[PDB]
């Protein structure tokens, strides 16, 4: 029915601990297997930090809110997947005797946990390292990190290529006291779109700055290149004019059926006459264009594209700044789309397309993937989004933080210097995520077989007296410096694991009660 | 069917180390640990304690309630053991091992939980116990200078009779330093001679009144009354007691000595005969100028007439303990024989009467400034049952905390109220952070441990402990003018039961612990401790 | 922490029901290693049960409860289709893999430590494969070779005297089809056929195709001499009038001239036929004359082929007519109204066998078949389920060697060698870690599991078999020689496997020790077992 006061904070921890049991061994190169025991029967050996949670059903709310975490996670960064679940789990765990030993308020659980927040956002800051994200040759050394134990490693010289040049270009370097300051915005998800066209080979890929589309056009036979672009977007087909109000035709006379079909011919025209006016070299409708229209605009020194639609048109316009129109006639003559490099109407993969490619960095690009088979098309596909969530991570933040365990040690050292500082009862939760954050260097000493307490002692002495680049070798199990084995993570990932995995606890932390009902 | 492994002596169930004995062997102990914990302190907690003869009585006395309690569990038996010692040697300390011992037990499972194994457990311990041992001998603020003076007694008796009976401290710190100052010698660095015994005061109580009536006598108080006419002696100084084993009556023959009477004269001969004799042995006292007599058995009737007419006095004490203290009185020694009481084994009492105490009459024999006894009694009065039989106990602890004030260095005193367990944590914490590797994860849950104090003190205070200990805490971690802490080593938990905040300073109440009872619990706290830690199973069988 | 409709199996419970489930999968494969291995029967509940060896078919239909032991099943069938062959040595290599890291894993060794040691100990066995293996001429005319491999594939699963039936019909059928130039090897080239009412004793081989239906008029010859075949695909079945009519007449003995009339229509088609012979060879001697005809052919045109010596087949299925037309080098004739002398195509003896219950028409001895068929004999499904897949697999293993010119030579020499090799060259390496060399001492122990099964199935102690193997096996290599030392598993001493012709596929043995590894390992990592929803 209910469970209330401590009841709901030791089942919301207890879950949650259950969950984070479930994927203690996915942390690290060395990551061991579980088995997946399905309710029919087959079982699954995939040790994917992901799959293993979606594919295992949950039971308490508290463990849905641990999975919602993981989802939260995956969308904001490319990585910290388990991460953000081991840590919450373990923060809670370090809660849990504060609740219940203690008898410490949840209200003043989740004000330490919110400090302990801050100053571990800081330390992440302070042990990171900057990078030129200007520097190709540096970047491709970066991305590779995502590519590399894969099939498509020796696709990885592309794979960096079309990745870098890819979010170079949308990332929103821009900064102004007027228009704001977009700080490095980055979302490759709506801005490095990806197409995938049949024919060719992964080396055949590139990054357009413009717009794909994938529309044909009225006739294969048209200027592809243009010296002084302008760009015409309409809503309205170019078909025979009629007029909203009643009209009653009646013929008797054979003969007037000839002038009928002459007015026909002639308002089709008309639409074709005002589009013609301002001299345009490419015009781009969302509805049909007639037979008629479609020689009326070509003889006039222009290409036609049909059927685009209004969100591919938006897109255009970004592109070329043409302004879309509703009807034909009220087509303006300051619709243009200069500095435009191509509009190319190749057929490729025996599939028809349309190219704006351009001079412009409007905030936006494409990237253009070629392939011998659909297979081959998702294969880059799939694989080129880790390395341009990498990109973005990276390019987000010149800075990037030690790995190997070291960079959450180091936040355990630094916030317990801080805590020998901190007054009041307030004291005792906020160690609670100084101890948590150990559950990586912890669990990577266990998933590569050392002795959790006897390594994990040494590396925390290590960063207490000495640098904060200290970290755990994933083949060796022995304690090495980060710089010597380079294991850098982009800071991006670090500052949002230890922050969504604090904001989690404190969801679960300050629930006292679960009640049913609808 | 289930088929078991491990088990192969005599089909006993005994859990094995990766079974979880030692955490299972601890949680028992914490059944334990909690009956203790909410005793500790001015504030403790009564219990009620049914002995299976059928008596009910309260008591706040950890060590009271543990040799009441039929202890089976070995693991809880380690430390009751423990508390045995803490009375062997030692007035005190018995909540101060038992709480102590049960905490360093607790924060072990946290390390158990850990991987870190019961060996490297154990030998941190031992490392933070010398650690510990070594930094009180620092702490030490005064002295007691061993001059028996009445203040420099009651500095000391107060706060040990405090935690037992609390709200009637000073009057009976009063009682026991009086009767204390009475028995103690004048004497300056005399530590060649042993003295003061426990036993030299005795404490006697009557139901009835309160200690508003209370008061200390200069000699014994006899539960029997003065069987004789004569129920009092005179004014005069220096009355000769004479003191018998033997029954005051004919006495007896080794072999048979039955008398047969078949004539009526025979029976007026051995009559005349007896009385005869009997007077003999009486006259024999009488002149030798006995005005008193105790006796160790009855008095017959012939006796009585005779002593009567001589005007001694006929009080009999039955007790051999009783006996044996009156040679600390009067100095008589008790006559293996009757009818010759040699004046050397004389005694002499300045005053025998009979007092009336709670409604109840004794007889008293006591001195007057002059001829002064080496034992005192304490006078207790009380309506209530339970309540008086505890100050009893209270009494008692007050004198043996005095016993512990011995030639090694018993008297240095320590700030006490937490403040001594406070500096600790910090102290011991330090020297965790010095030492590499492993032995740091015990040495520091070591320190844990001693908050338990702080914490019990405040619960039992009503207060709440999620404030005072971090008011505590701050109180001790603060900014002095000097690598040497001063006004801050006396801050400690304040017993008020007030409501807003704040600590109390060791100096307003003169609260010192004895170092001799910290050292020593440390010592005995660890041991077992870790005694129980080594045990990693348990095997039943006969022996 | 457990959550309803959820397990979490956890304190190495894990690994000892993996090892526990393996070592189940282990014992009952294992009882069928070998040619003296066991025979196994598979019912299906309705009545109809299966009898084989092949590790395939056995771990195909065999129900299997323990998850585990369905992931190494699984496991298997995948390297099943990409090696041909190794089903028993892989199920059998990760059991011991496994039985022997558990002993050490309760010796506080991690999983994972193992497992390195056991990648380590894989690679270094793919190199001494390489400097094993031997290597093969690339001559097509090695068949007193190929007749050593045939056996070795058969044997294993065949009851010993149905080898020296099925040893020449696998080994000349594949090197028939196989052409003498560096073209290729396609095993599908020779058809698998099945036939009741004799002895799997029987088991033939033909250089052409069978059909099933045969003639049905006595006077047909059931042996057609340097025959010349046409293929038809129209009926010569009696034809009516085109449109509809009738017999419209006055005296009864016109109806049935009419009616003979009416049979014109197939007549005609008839003559041509017939005329088609007599300009083709029509009187020659020593030629004949077959018609493969896919449609009927009616009783009375059967008459006028019978008349002119002629082995007229009707309703021939479509498989064979395509076929047929590749054998005999003929052109199909969608009609008569096309048939000309370029149709016919041409082929030696064409045989009618009658049985009790069938035909078979046989059409052998053609110039370029680019076919062969195998005729699997039995008298129940028993004999006809283990000889077919003894037929198929040693098709497989014999089109293998021929198409790769590595052999391995057999009799365990292979897996022996490998324990000799991993112990020495570990020792003297010790490349790999303090705690590692651990897992490389288990993997070349557990190599050890098929010398000494295949030793045990036979009733020789393994104990003193492979200790006389390796006697030997060191002798040769302090006398500075090169020998190949295996078991003998009819004498119990050691043999030679390149003289005594005992051969092992190079592509099996290098994917089933990378098999086995891969999926013992793949369990050895499962630290818990996490059951949701069930």
């Amino acid at each position: 029915e209910r469970t209330t006061g401590r009841q709901a904070q030791i089942s919301n921890i207890t879950a949650a601990k259950a969950v984070a049991d479930v994927i203690r061994t996915c942390l690290g190169p060395k990551a061991m297997l579980k088995m997946l025991l399905d309710p029919m029967g087959g079982l699954v050996l995939t040790n994917d930090g992901h799959a293993i949670l979606r594919e295992i059903d949950v039971a308490h709310p508290a463990a849905k809110s641990m999975l919602e975490l993981s989802r939260t996670q995956d969308e904001e960064v490319g990585d910290g997947t388990t991460t953000v679940i081991i840590l919450a789990g373990e923060i809670l765990a370090q809660c849990a005797p504060y609740l219940i030993e203690k008898n410490i308020h949840p209200v003043i659980i989740i004000q330490a946990l919110k400090k302990a927040l801050t100053d571990a956002l800081e330390v992440i800051k302070q042990v990171s390292k900057p990078v030129d994200v200007e520097n190709d040759a540096a970047m491709k050394k970066l991305i590779q990190a995502s590519i590399g134990t894969k099939y498509v490693i020796h696709w990885s010289e592309k794979m960096c290529e079309l990745a870098l040049d890819a979010v170079k270009t949308v990332r929103k370097d821009l900064g102004q006291t007027v228009e704001g300051e977009p700080n490095f915005e980055i979302d490759i998800k709506r801005y490095v779109r990806v197409e995938k066209i049949p024919g060719g080979d992964v080396l055949d890929s590139r990054v357009l700055k413009g717009v794909l589309l994938n529309k044909d056009v009225v006739h294969p036979k048209m200027s592809r290149h243009i010296e002084n672009p302008r760009v015409v977007l309409l809503d309205c087909p170019l078909e025979y004019k009629k007029g909203e109000s009643q009209t009653n035709i009646e013929i008797e006379k054979e003969e007037d059926w000839n002038r009928i079909l002459q007015i026909e011919e002639e308002q089709v025209q008309l639409m074709c006459e005002q589009i013609l006016a301002v001299r345009p070299t490419l015009v781009i409708t969302e509805k049909g264009v007639s037979d008629l229209a479609q020689h009326y605009l070509l003889k006039g020194g222009c290409s036609v594209l049909r059927r685009v639609k209004k969100s591919d048109n938006n897109r255009i316009a970004r592109v070329t700044g043409a302004t879309i129109v509703n009807r034909v006639e009220d087509l303006k003559e300051s619709d243009v789309g200069t500095n435009c490099g191509l509009f190319k109407v190749e057929m490729i993969g025996d599939e028809y397309f349309s190219f704006l490619d351009n001079c412009k960095e409007p905030k936006a690009c494409t990237i253009m993937l070629r392939g011998g088979s659909k297979d081959i098309l998702n294969e880059i596909d799939r694989n080129l989004q880790d390395a341009m969530a990498v990109a973005r991570n990276v390019m987000l933040s010149p800075s990037l933080s030690p790995g190997g365990g070291a960079t959450e040690m180091a936040v355990s050292v630094k916030l317990a210097e801080k805590a020998k500082q901190l007054e009041g009862i307030q004291q005792w939760p906020y160690q609670a995520v100084a101890d948590a954050m150990e559950c990586i260097p912890r669990t990577l000493i266990q998933n590569a077989g050392g002795d959790p307490i006897r390594l994990l002692s040494q590396l925390r002495a290590k960063h207490a007296q000495g640098n904060f680049t200290t970290g755990i070798d994933g083949d060796k199990g022995k304690i090495v410096d980060m710089v010597s084995y380079g294991i850098w993570e982009p800071e991006v990932i670090k500052q949002q694991s230890v922050k969504t995995a604090i904001e989690s606890a404190c969801l679960l932390l300050r629930v006292d009660d679960i009640v049913s009902g609808v | 069917q289930n088929p078991n492994a491990g088990l192969f002596k005599q089909g006993y169930n005994s859990y094995s180390n990766a079974d979880g004995q030692i955490i299972k062997s601890i949680a028992a102990i914490r059944e334990l640990h909690q009956m203790c914990l909410t005793s500790m302190g001015p504030c403790g907690r009564n219990k009620i304690i049914v002995n299976h003869l059928g008596k009910i009585i309260i008591t706040n006395d950890a060590a009271t309630m543990l040799r009441e309690l039929d202890i089976v569990h070995p693991a809880v038996k380690v430390l009751v053991m423990a508390t045995e010692q803490q009375k062997i040697d030692m007035g005190d300390g018995t909540n101060l091992v038992m709480i102590l011992a049960g905490e360093l037990l607790n924060v072990s499972e946290k390390l158990i939980s850990m991987g870190l194994s019961a060996v490297e457990i154990i030998q941190g311990y031992n490392m933070a116990r010398k650690f510990t041992l070594k930094e009180l001998d620092e702490m030490v603020v005064g002295e007691i200078t061993d001059k028996n003076d009445k203040n420099e007694l009651l500095k000391m008796i107060k706060p040990v009779i405090s935690s037992k009976k609390y709200g009637s401290e000073d009057i009976l710190s009063e009682l026991v330093s009086e009767a204390v100052s009475h028995v103690l010698p004048v004497a300056q660095q005399a530590g060649e001679i042993p003295y003061f015994n426990v036993d030299s005061i005795r404490v006697v109580k009557i139901m009835g009144g309160s200690l508003s009536n209370s008061t200390v006598i200069k000699g014994m108080v006899f539960n029997r009354e003065p069987e004789g006419h004569v129920k009092s002696l005179s004014e005069d100084k220096k009355h000769k007691v004479a003191v018998f084993t033997c029954p005051l009556d004919i006495a007896n023959t080794e072999t048979k000595g039955t008398v047969l009477l078949h004539n009526a004269q025979e029976m007026l001969d051995f009559s005349k005969g007896e009385e005869k004799q009997i007077d003999a042995m009486m006259k024999e006292i009488a002149d030798m100028g006995v005005e008193c007599i105790v006796a160790g058995a009855g008095v017959g009737e012939l006796a009585l007439h005779y002593l009567n007419r001589y005007g001694i006095l006929v009080l009999k004490v039955p007790s051999k303990f009783e006996l044996r203290r009156l040679c600390r009185v009067c100095g008589a020694t008790p006559l293996p024989r009757l009818g010759a009481p040699t004046p050397e084994e004389l005694g002499l009492v300045e005053t025998v009467k009979t007092m009336e105490i709670g409604g109840d009459r004794v007889t008293v024999f006591k001195q007057e400034q002059g001829e002064i006894s080496r034992t005192s009694t304490i006078i207790l009065r009380g309506a209530t049952q339970n309540n008086l039989d505890d100050i009893e106990r209270a009494i008692d602890d007050g004198v043996a905390a005095v016993k512990g004030l011995m030639k090694p260095s018993g008297g240095k005193l320590l700030p006490g109220a937490g403040a001594t367990e406070i500096e600790l944590i910090s102290r011991i914490t330090k020297y965790g952070e010095r030492t590499p590797g492993l032995l740091q994860l015990a040495i520091k849950q070591f320190a844990v441990a001693f908050e338990v104090v702080p914490r019990t003190l405040a619960e039992t205070a009503g207060l709440d402990v999620n404030e005072v200990l971090p008011n505590l805490y701050a109180a001790h971690n603060v900014t002095e003018p000097g690598a040497v802490k001063t006004d801050h080593l006396y801050k400690g938990v304040d017993i008020d039961g007030e409501s807003d905040e704040g600590v109390k300073d060791i100096r307003e109440e003169n609260i010192y612990d004895m170092l001799a009872t910290k050292k020593f619990a440390i010592n005995v706290a660890t041991e077992a401790a870790t005694t129980v830690l080594s045990i990693d199973q348990i095997i039943m069988a006969k022996k | 922490l457990l959550n309803p409709k959820a397990e979490s199996l956890r304190r190495d419970a894990a690994l000892k029901v993996n090892v526990t489930s393996a070592e189940g999968l282990q014992s009952v494969l294992e009882t069928n290693l070998g040619p003296k291995g066991t025979l196994k029967m598979l019912v299906d509940g309705a009545g109809n049960i299966k009898l084989t060896k092949d590790g395939k078919v056995l771990l195909t239909e065999m129900q299997i409860q323990s998850p585990t032991a369905v992931l190494i099943a699984r496991a298997a069938a995948a390297q099943d289709e990409i090696t041909g062959d190794g089903t028993t040595t892989v199920v059998c290599l990760v059991g011991e893999l496994l039985r022997q890291a558990h002993r050490f894993i309760q010796e506080g060794v991690h999983p994972r430590i193992i497992t390195d040691g056991f990648e380590i100990a894989r690679k270094e066995s793919m190199k001494f494969l390489d400097e094993f293996k031997i290597s093969k001429t690339n001559l097509s005319n090695d068949r007193e070779f190929l007749l050593q491999v045939a056996r070795s594939s058969l044997l294993t699963k065949v009851d010993a005297d149905l080898t020296e039936v099925l040893t020449p019909i696998v080994t000349d059928a594949v090197l028939s089809v196989y052409d003498a130039q560096a073209d290729n090897l396609d095993l599908h080239m020779v058809e698998i056929m099945q036939m009741q009412h004799l002895s799997p004793k029987d088991t033939t081989f033909i250089k052409g195709l069978v059909l099933d239906h045969g003639g049905r008029h006595p006077d047909m010859p059931t042996r057609v001499k340097n025959a010349y075949v046409l293929i038809l695909n129209v009926s010569l079945e009696y034809e009516k009038t085109e449109v509809n009519s009738g017999f419209f007449y006055s005296s009864a003995d016109q109806r049935d001239k009419l009616a003979a009339s009416e049979r014109k229509f197939v007549d005609a088609k008839l003559k041509k036929i017939i005329d088609l012979k007599n300009e083709v060879c029509g009187m020659d001697p020593d030629k004949g004359f077959v018609i493969i005809n896919q449609k009927g052919i009616d009783p009375m045109s059967l008459d006028v082929f019978a008349k002119h010596n002629i082995l007229a087949l009707r309703r021939a299925k479509r498989r064979n007519m395509e076929r047929l037309q590749l054998v005999t080098g003929g052109e199909a004739q969608n009609s008569v109204e096309d048939l000309s002398p370029q149709i016919l195509g041409f082929s030696g003896l064409v045989y009618q066998e009658t049985i009790g219950e069938e035909k078979f028409t046989y059409v052998t001895e053609n110039t370029d078949p680019k076919s062969c068929t195998i005729l699997i004999k039995g008298s129940t499904h028993y004999a006809l389920a283990q000889t077919k897949d003894a037929v198929r697999d040693g098709l497989r293993a014999v089109a293998n060697v021929l198409k790769d010119k590595n052999i391995i030579p057999g009799a365990g020499a292979f897996y022996i060698a490998l324990s000799r090799y991993l112990r020495s060259a570990n020792m003297n390496k010790l490349g790999a870690k303090g705690k590692t060399k651990t897992g490389i001492e288990a993997f070349a122990e557990a190599l050890l599991v098929i010398p000494k099964t295949l030793v045990k199935n036979s009733g020789f102690d393994p104990l003193d078999v492979l200790a006389m193997v390796e006697d030997e096996l060191d002798d040769a290599q302090d006398s500075d020689e090169t020998r190949y030392v295996g078991v003998d598993l009819n004498i119990g001493d050691s043999c030679d496997p390149t003289i005594e012709g005992i051969w092992d596929s190079y592509r099996v043995l290098r994917n089933a020790i990378t098999g086995a590894t891969g999926i013992a390992s793949n369990l050895l990592l499962c630290d818990e077992l996490l059951r949701a929803g069930r």
